[PDB]
């Protein structure tokens, strides 16, 4: 902590208090910062459904590669992880072991969705849009951050009406009517 | 009146510079090719002169049965002054016993001897530094690379053992 | 185009025929119009101009 | 040119517009037309986009 | 200049949005205020344009003069690798033939 | 002649450039109002009313040191506080610009060995106070040992074939550890026999067998032919 | 909650944790805290390591540890359910116990 | 033969002025001063190792 | 200040510029923005030796701008070098693209 | 092949995968070593060897 000389260096070299082998780089912090998630543990909660996904996966490919039991299940698992949108192509199998991340189940949560379809500049801003109760998806409220948006439910991401945020937008492109309250 | 959007404060390995990787918190310099050069001429090199040896060149001599001042004399037909770094009588040392022939062949009051003033016996790299920056020497070299490099940095004449007798090149007065 | 034939006979004859411009704008004359007579309709790769001189190169 | 005569590689001297039709200046000729074209076809392509 | 439609340019998203400002009409006040001086400082005015101008035409004569000179150094310099590339295709070739 | 240049601060600390349509070296001047070998000066204005200060233009065709500067040296070690030994202060020719260089809070210590040069180096240095001449002998630096301690930079235009036997001396003597050392190299009055270059590397190679540590040489062409300027440091233990 | 007090090895330093979520590590005879984090699961206990410069909590399941100004260094994967920690300063030793019936040292300096 | 080797030695010292700087003979008149420019970041001194 | 840069804003512009004052004169690359701290100062030439570098009473000004403006010669090469880069600037603009279409309106 | 459960079959495929490609691929390309600590593999080279 305070720059060890050569001789402790030399005879100290594995000490380190802030980066442990356990703490596998910090990519819960790491992640957890780059799509901005809330409490600590959801990066872990992820990172269990990220490994049924490829235990299965493995013990999956542990089949013989013809039997329609192996084709069909890894078929119907693909196809479920695109629709829900965690994985981005259908294609290949070794999706399933190489890009399905807790990187990708976060990107298909509420602000992340948000800030791709332009609906708010960042995805900090989209948290604090949707903690104001700004945003539903279909016609409920969504109010909390941590919301997982597929892919045929993200047609439905708009802002509610009444909103502060639409008035100011329909009253940018000076589109508002006020019959319909915006 | 609390603040929207709030975290738990973690560390950023990314910014923060207490750990290790993120502890990496102009006047440029293009050296003047020489005075001593023409285009590729390297005017003011006159006998007599100077002759920087290397290990390998000494043990394709004795190999061939030259003489180190006389092989010089009779290849440059000029006055020769043969120079052996302390590295490469550092590499000359390191050979071990069978090489007891070329070290006291080396030992020779007729060969002067600088005095190379780095860590480590690398007598390519010393001979390349010291022949580069003052383009007044001769390097005499049967190493493969260490002629590549020589030859290819420009003014400086490459003397090798070939057949029973010496052989210079890029000295452009040899007769 | 204008001038190169005299009569909706010449062009009836001619219909089909690759032409060009003097730009190298390939092009293929089409059919003649009716009442200006040699005046035929052709079609080119694009937009020539008004400075131009389509050419039919015969034998 | 390693077998061509400097007779044989001469400059071929490029035509002006036709006198009578000099209204219409300047016939252009396929350099220029080339000029023309990748204007239109780079200033389609932004308003496509 | 590319004239893009009203229709389109009306339609377009936030940071696609065309800032084309109209001219102006009017006389107004802080340009019909603003003194500007005249005789020396008009001919100093026009000396510094005349100097920035040409010293902005002669770099661009000379940024043209290096881009004529660096594509056929390119086009030289492509030829000679090309040679080279050959000749190292073939001694690999040589090499392993005889071992 | 009469025209006007904008001063502007070089890279190295307390020397200086004019631009015009020519641009000039150019240092501060310590005693204001009068020049000492005939070169032009500049006069500013800088802001109790503004006061004028002056500058003198370093000519590199009669100072090795502004050849050097102005062919490009990564480090001088003459700087705005330091103590330089000059060796060699032929007159007051280059002493001025160092010692105006050094300024008001550092020392110049000017030796020359002649004593019409010498007369004409105290004269000089009545108005420019922080140069102590010193008439001596550098080949025997126990002559004048009572008068200098612990300068920082060596200068060496001494022009003399036992040049770093007479360096290593003055530097054994005053120089403190890893100080600097900058030598101008005349090949010719070393000696004729070899090439400039020839001289410059056995040069170089009695700098490090008196332990100063070259870190650049700079040839100095178009100003003198077969000179050079070596700037080491005395590293004093461990040149690897 | 009820706080669990906890003094560093020389006196200079306090840290108390409530049972709801208040942690605060502070200079208690000056009036100078340095860390108050509002950890809303329920803490169990805390430590300090070597220092003031370095606190370990025991939270709902796992223990976490908090650098000077509190920002989390660590999120202890083992340690699953501590209710006791304790410092073991001459061998840099945490030292956790808990509803689990395992005892687990863990060297703060290797980590 | 001799023309052609007088023409192309003079051409070939104009261009060692570019690459090196060449001695031309001192000062001439009065310094008027460097005539081209100074750099102050450009250092072109040969450092060692 | 900017107060004084406000007056000494046009000669840094003639240093920026230099390359293109004289046409034979031909600077070294370099780019000289502007520097933070800086100095206009004028040469003293001293009263040791005359006529060779000595601008008179009579023709001492107060700026490098002064002295390019007198500068007959400079005055010369700057109006014709604009003209001929004005002429190649306006070569196929506008007023070629309406008399060309007068031409055509013409017959 | 069609019959081979798992840990055979992962085993068997990476066997035949690793004799197919020592033909045309590089000696210091093809077989590379997992990184295991130097104390901790000679120890395992020791026992092994006993
Ligand atoms: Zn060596």
């Amino acid at each position: 902590v305070r720059k060890l000389k050569h001789h402790e260096q030399k005879l100290l070299k594995k000490v380190d208090f802030l980066e442990w082998k356990q703490d596998q780089g910090h990519r819960d912090t790491q992640v957890m910062r780059t799509y901005h998630i809330q409490n600590r543990e959801d990066y872990h909660k992820y990172n269990r459904i990220c490994g049924d996904i490829r235990r299965l996966a493995n013990k999956l490919s542990l089949l013989p590669p013809t039997d329609p039991f192996r084709r069909k299940h890894e078929q119907l698992l693909l196809d479920k992880l695109y629709a829900m949108g965690v994985l981005t192509t259908k294609s290949k199998i070794s999706d399933l072991e190489n890009k399905v991340t807790v990187s990708a189940i976060c990107r298909r949560r509420l602000p992340v969705i948000m800030h791709r379809l332009k609906m708010a500049e960042t995805i900090q801003d989209a948290v604090k849009f949707i903690e104001q109760g700004h945003v539903r998806v279909g016609p409920n409220l969504i109010n909390d951050p941590a919301y997982l948006v597929t892919r045929n439910m993200e047609d439905y991401v708009t802002w509610v009406d009444n909103s502060k945020i639409k008035k100011t937008l329909l009253r940018y492109r000076n589109q508002i009517d006020d019959f319909d309250f915006s | 009146t609390r603040k929207f959007g709030l975290v738990k404060r973690t560390l950023n390995t990314k910014k923060d510079q207490r750990l290790k990787k993120n502890q990496e918190n102009l006047t440029r310099n293009i050296p003047q090719v020489s005075s001593a050069l023409f285009f590729q001429y390297n005017q003011a090199i006159k006998p007599p002169y100077q002759v920087l040896i290397d290990t390998n060149f000494i043990n394709f001599s004795i190999q061939k049965k030259v003489d180190i001042v006389r092989g010089m004399m009779d290849c440059l037909l000029a006055k020769c002054n043969p120079l052996i770094t302390d590295c490469v009588m550092a590499e000359l040392e390191k050979l071990g016993p069978k090489y007891r022939i070329a070290l006291k062949l080396a030992r020779d009051p007729r060969i002067k001897r600088l005095s190379c003033s780095h860590k480590g016996t690398y007598a390519d790299d010393c001979l390349v530094h010291r022949v580069l920056q003052h383009k007044c020497y001769i390097v005499a070299t049967n190493d493969a690379g260490l002629k590549q490099r020589i030859r290819k940095i420009p003014g400086i004449p490459l003397m090798s053992v070939g057949g029973h007798a010496y052989v210079i090149e890029k000295l452009p007065d040899v007769f | 185009i204008k001038d190169m034939f005299s009569s909706a006979m010449e062009v009836a004859r001619f219909e089909g025929a690759q032409i060009k411009t003097v730009s190298g704008i390939r092009g293929e004359i089409k059919r003649a119009l009716s009442k200006p007579e040699g005046h035929y309709r052709a079609a080119f790769e694009d937009k020539i101009l008004m400075s131009d001189i389509v050419i039919l190169r015969s034998w | 040119a390693k077998l061509v005569h400097d007779v044989q590689k001469k400059q071929h001297r490029e035509r002006s517009q036709l006198t009578s039709r000099s209204r219409y200046g300047f016939l252009e000729k396929h350099k220029d037309y080339v000029k023309r074209a990748q204007d239109f076809h780079r200033k389609q392509s932004t308003l496509k986009v | 200049g590319l004239k893009v439609p009203k229709a389109v340019q009306k339609e377009l998203p936030f940071k696609s949005q065309i800032h084309q400002m109209k001219p102006q009409k009017k006389k107004t006040y802080m340009a019909k205020r603003a003194v500007v001086l005249g005789g020396d400082e008009k001919k100093a005015r026009s000396f510094i344009q005349k100097v920035l101008t040409i010293s902005k035409a002669k770099d661009s004569k000379r940024k043209e003069q290096k881009a004529s000179q660096r594509k056929e150094r390119l086009k030289k310099l492509a030829k000679m690798e090309e040679e080279k590339s050959q000749r190292d295709k073939e001694k690999k070739k040589e090499y392993f033939a005889q071992n | 002649g009469g025209a006007k240049v904008v001063i502007e601060p070089h890279r190295h600390a307390g020397v200086y450039i004019a631009r015009g349509k020519e641009d000039l070296l150019v240092t501060k001047n310590m005693a204001p109002g009068e020049s000492v070998y005939g070169e032009k000066r500049i006069s500013v204005e800088e802001p109790v009313p503004p006061t004028k200060v002056e500058y003198r233009v370093w000519n590199p065709f009669r100072s090795k040191l502004a050849a050097g500067i102005m062919g490009g040296l990564d480090e001088l070690f003459i700087a705005p506080g330091k103590k330089v030994l000059y060796l060699g202060a032929a007159s007051g020719t280059s002493v001025s610009h160092v010692s105006d260089v050094v300024g008001p809070e550092g020392v110049v210590y000017a030796v020359e060995f002649s004593h019409r040069p010498g007369r004409e180096l105290i004269s000089m240095a009545k108005k420019r106070p922080n140069i102590i001449p010193i008439i001596e002998d550098a080949r025997h630096p126990q002559k004048y040992r009572m008068l200098i301690g612990m300068v920082d930079c060596v200068f060496a235009d001494v022009a003399q074939p036992d040049q770093a036997r007479i360096i290593a001396l003055n530097s054994h003597m005053f120089l403190k550890d890893q100080g600097g050392v900058v030598i101008s190299i005349k090949a010719n009055c070393i000696d004729s026999t070899v090439d400039a270059e020839t001289v410059f590397a056995r040069e170089v190679q009695k700098l490090r067998e008196e332990r100063i540590k070259p870190l650049e040489q700079l040839t100095l062409e178009p100003y003198e032919r077969d000179h050079c300027i070596v700037v080491g440091r005395y590293m004093r233990s461990g040149l690897k | 909650g009820p706080y669990h007090i906890k003094y560093a090895k020389n006196g200079t330093h306090l840290l108390i944790t409530g049972r709801k979520g208040h942690v605060a590590s502070m200079d208690w005879r000056k009036g100078q805290l340095r860390a108050e984090l509002f950890l809303n699961e329920t803490c169990h206990s805390a430590t300090y390591l070597q220092n003031e410069q370095y606190f370990a909590v025991a939270q709902k399941k796992y223990t976490f540890i908090y650098d000077h100004e509190g920002t989390e260094l660590h999120r202890l994967k083992q340690h699953i359910e501590a209710r006791h920690l304790d410092f073991l300063p001459y061998h840099y030793l945490l030292v956790t116990a808990g509803e689990t019936g395992w005892l687990k040292y863990h060297d703060v300096s290797t980590g | 033969s001799r023309v052609k080797k007088r023409k192309k030695y003079q051409k070939a010292q104009k261009k060692l002025k570019s690459v090196r700087a060449v001695y031309s003979g001192g000062q001439s008149g009065v310094y008027e001063g460097e005539k081209t420019g100074i750099k102050k970041g450009l250092t072109r001194s040969v450092k060692f190792k | 200040d900017d107060n004084m840069r406000r007056e000494v804003q046009r000669d840094l512009l003639l240093i920026k510029h230099r390359a293109a004052l004289d046409p034979k004169r031909h600077y070294k690359k370099q780019r000289w923005e502007v520097p933070e701290r800086f100095a206009i100062g004028t040469i003293i030439e001293d009263k040791s030796e005359f006529y060779s570098s000595r601008m008179n009473r009579k023709e001492r000004k107060s700026t490098i701008l002064e002295t390019l403006m007198g500068d007959e010669a400079s005055n010369k090469y700057f109006k014709r070098k604009y003209n001929e880069i004005q002429e190649k600037s306006t070569s196929g603009r506008k007023a070629h693209y309406k008399k060309m279409k007068e031409m055509r309106k013409k017959r | 092949d069609d019959q081979v459960i798992g840990k055979a079959r992962s085993r068997t495929l990476e066997m035949r995968l690793n004799r197919l490609s020592r033909v045309n691929g590089h000696q210091d390309k093809i077989n590379k070593l997992e990184k295991v600590p130097m104390h901790i593999r000679r120890g395992m080279i020791d026992k092994h060897v006993k």
